[PDB]
């Protein structure tokens, strides 16, 4: 499974809430690439034949395995949504 | 178990206690040399198996005998119609090949 | 072609007892006799 | 299992019961898993300082899964059988904690569906 | 024109992709079940037990 | 060569303590798993040599099944307790040990509470054999000697004293060894076996040695075969 | 054995008499009128199936 | 070398022929019967090198699914039939042989009429393999190389000949191994282990030489335990 799914239920409210902050965290690691992600210096995901989770070989658990940690913060309404949501889809 | 005993062999240990635990479980009379309780064993169409992997007897006799058994028909059934892109339709883009 | 056994085709008796080829195990681990012949079948009892 | 109880079952009342039915039990006087009065041949001639000792005991052949002995548990004593103890030993390692796993069991009945 | 090079990098790409399992006769919600896909040598589907009245397969 | 040879099958080493052992084979040719496993598995749970206590002789006991004034366990709870203490011999020539034990007043009797003896060693000191209720007269002594596997008490009846009871002894080392084979893969092909086996022991032997014990077992007794008659 | 002799899908002799030539594919056979006939097989023919 | 190896098993043999041998190994410690008869018989009926037909070629035909004229069974009778043929080799470092056959007429051909090869034997020379009634040719190769375990035919994947046509190849020498294990008794102990095992082979190899093989086999197996990390 995934680091402690039941640590993930017990810190939302509802599931649906986790799903879209997993998941648009997910997009935000695409776009930006790998280079903005807050779990970098030691603890990173590693492949078995060599170290292939570095970069990219699922952005979902990287985004899950980020969200373990405090590093990540999540709300209805935290920032200007207007300029993120119209900013995020033009690169 | 005429030809068994023609090359000079009784009765193996692990028959012996397949016996025993059949004899707990009521399947053969109690009282009884291996022989006949294994004979009587027979008369159910239950023998004594080795699982193989480990080469102890499974517990308990099992049944095994000889069944015709055929194979169906086999078309495409079983092949897997799998695509990732095809012909589509021509009224609607469907993709169907 | 010559179509050989495996695990997709299927078999059945003359009793209906409808089954598929789940797995071919090898020869030395499949349950066999007191004499060294080994059991060709194996049949899952809950099914009867 | 049980089959027969074919000698004097009383047991709970003489203290020589135990060495004359340990007897019993070695001539064909009553079986391993007999129904005695209060206690089963069994549980008297075998007890198991921990579950380990009754499944390696088991292992070397020398009493059935489906046989009830007297085996130490965490704190308790009981009169279960080797197979009954696997089951919880099995319930309490696909789990972390033991406590949990000892008290969201029933231990003393079949695990009918 | 199959090599070794090409399954392992088919390894590489499914390493945390699901994919849906589904039945013809949809009764109910679990007629549709997300897995993990293991790459198998063979035919057939292999499927895990438990799910056998998930599905009424 | 990655075929046969470089896979001479990496065996990779997890220990928990002195108690607790897990070693990988892998990889390994199809139809070996079992073919390695199951016969390392009896080996350890059959041959392995150890100590265990045979039997114990207290003054005032006369019957097995008896009860102890001025301590609550009885004398069935004692020799339970007395089961699980390990003792580690510290030379070979040690065949069998007898290791008294005099006790009174109210206080905890535990494994380092016997009186010590110069060639044998006790790896759980603090194993607490039994609790004394008020001056209880605990005088007991236990014989302890070195077997292989299991012995049920009934049958080997070592007799010291013509009032003293036998005990179940459990001379194997290993607690208990579970040994999974699960279809790894290699690059091409997906009939290869890794053998993951686990190994949980008292502590007088720690799982690499008694894993080594059992190889060099199972090649000695190969070595059988060698001479035809 | 009714099965498989009323439904034609195997060859049988006629008449009493004895076996002249088998090949592969083409049986002769001279029956006990002295007059010989030939039956030949289809060595793999395809089905409707 | 008699508290343990006196009460060690004597290793007898009696094998009549060269495809049937009982070894007797008698008195086993109680526990280790299957301990050993097990992992034999798997890697036995496993990993016994052995030889099988592996391509055949005919003069006549184009593919398998064609026939003969003059012959009475079909390509895939005459291949089924030499599925069965048994090769042994008298040259350990020979590896790959092709037997040639030439028959015309009223011949029963059997196994027999192979041209004879310096370091080739036919260990079933009765074996029957095709009926030629008049006026048929049949001349044919059939390439023979010394293999392991089972092997599909397009996965080996042999074409000597644009015409030739590969079968699959059985490259295992023995055919079946059935090992029961009784109770001997010994005067210090009654209920002792003796483990007999008998061997049916196909001949290309004696059941001795297997034995001595498959022990090789597990011991250089065991060895692998020796280097950990």
């Amino acid at each position: 499974a995934e680091p402690g799914i039941d640590k993930l239920f017990g810190m939302v409210d509802s599931k649906y809430r986790l799903t879209v902050v997993v998941a648009k965290r997910a997009q935000q690691l695409l776009r930006h690439g790998f280079k903005n992600t807050v779990l970098e210096p030691e603890e990173r995901p590693k492949m078995q034949t060599l170290e292939g989770l570095f970069d990219d070989p699922n952005a979902v658990t990287w985004a899950m395995k980020e969200l373990l940690t405090g590093r990540l913060v999540f709300g209805e309404n935290l920032v200007p949504e207007d300029r993120l949501q119209k900013e995020m889809e033009r690169l | 178990f005429g030809k068994r005993k023609g090359e000079g062999f009784g009765v193996d240990k692990r028959e012996v206690e397949v016996l025993r635990r059949a004899e707990k479980l009521g399947l053969v009379t109690p009282g009884k040399t291996p022989e006949e309780q294994l004979k009587e064993l027979f008369l159910q169409g239950k023998v004594v198996l080795y699982d193989g992997r480990t080469g102890e007897p499974i517990e308990g006799p099992i049944v095994v005998g000889q069944m015709f058994i055929m194979k169906l028909y086999h078309m495409v059934e079983d092949k897997m119609h799998a695509r990732s892109t095809g012909p589509y339709s021509l009224i609607t883009q469907q993709p169907l090949g | 072609q010559k179509r050989k056994l495996q695990v997709g085709d299927k078999l059945a008796n003359r009793h209906g007892n409808k089954g598929v080829v789940a797995k071919i195990l090898p020869v030395e681990d499949m349950p066999h006799l007191p004499d060294g012949t080994p059991v060709d079948v194996i049949l899952n009892p809950l099914g009867v | 299992r049980k089959e027969k109880k074919g000698a004097g079952l009383e047991f709970a009342t003489p203290e020589e019961a135990l060495a004359a039915h340990e007897r019993g039990e070695v001539a064909l006087n009553a079986p391993i898993k007999v129904a005695g009065r209060e206690t089963s041949v069994g549980r008297l001639k075998y007890v198991f300082a921990n579950p380990d000792e009754a499944l390696l005991a088991v292992a070397h052949g020398i009493v059935d899964l489906q046989d009830v002995v007297t085996v130490r548990y965490m704190g308790k004593r009981l009169e279960t059988s080797p197979g009954r103890i696997l089951f919880a030993r099995i319930v309490a390692e696909a789990v972390e904690d033991e406590k949990v796993a000892w008290e969201l069991i029933q231990l003393d009945v079949p695990q009918e569906k | 024109d199959i090599k070794d090079e090409v399954w392992d990098a088919l390894e590489e790409v499914i390493h945390g992709k699901v994919v849906l399992l589904n039945r013809a006769p949809t009764l109910h919600r679990l007629g549709i079940q997300a897995f993990q896909p293991v790459l198998v040598e063979g035919q057939s589907i292999q499927l895990h037990p438990l799910v056998c009245e998930a599905f009424n397969a | 060569m990655l075929d046969s040879k470089l896979k001479a099958p990496v065996f990779t080493v997890r220990t928990q303590g002195r108690e607790y052992g897990e070693f990988v084979l892998e990889p390994l040719e199809r139809g070996f798993g079992v073919t390695l496993g199951n016969p390392l598995r009896r080996i350890l749970l059959s041959s392995i040599p150890g100590t265990a206590v045979t039997s114990v002789y207290i003054e005032d006991v006369l019957h097995e099944f008896s009860t102890i004034p001025g301590v609550k366990e009885d004398v069935v709870e004692i020799i339970l307790n007395l089961k699980e203490l390990v003792v580690r011999f510290l030379n070979p020539s040690l065949q069998t040990v007898t290791l008294l034990l005099k006790a009174e007043g109210p206080k905890e009797v535990k494994a380092r509470d016997f009186l010590p003896v110069a060639d044998v060693e006790i790896m759980n000191p603090d194993l607490h054999i039994a609790t004394l209720e008020e001056g209880g007269r605990l005088n007991m002594e236990v014989r302890v000697d070195r077997g292989v596997g299991y012995v049920p008490a009934e049958k080997h009846g070592i007799k010291d004293r013509i009032n003293a009871i036998p005990v179940d002894a459990v001379f194997s080392p290993v607690r208990r060894v579970a040994f999974q084979v699960e279809d790894t893969r290699l690059g091409q092909r997906t009939d290869l076996d890794k053998l993951t086996l686990r190994i949980w022991t008292d502590g007088s032997v720690t799982p690499l040695e008694a894993l080594n014990q059992a190889v060099e077992i199972l090649r000695e007794h190969l070595t059988y075969f060698s001479n035809p008659q | 054995e009714r099965v498989v002799r009323d439904s034609l899908a195997a060859l049988y002799a006629e008449e009493d008499g004895e076996v002249a030539k088998v090949d592969g594919n083409r049986i002769v056979v001279r029956y006990e009128d002295g007059r010989l006939v030939e039956y030949p097989l289809r060595r793999f023919y395809r089905s409707n199936q």
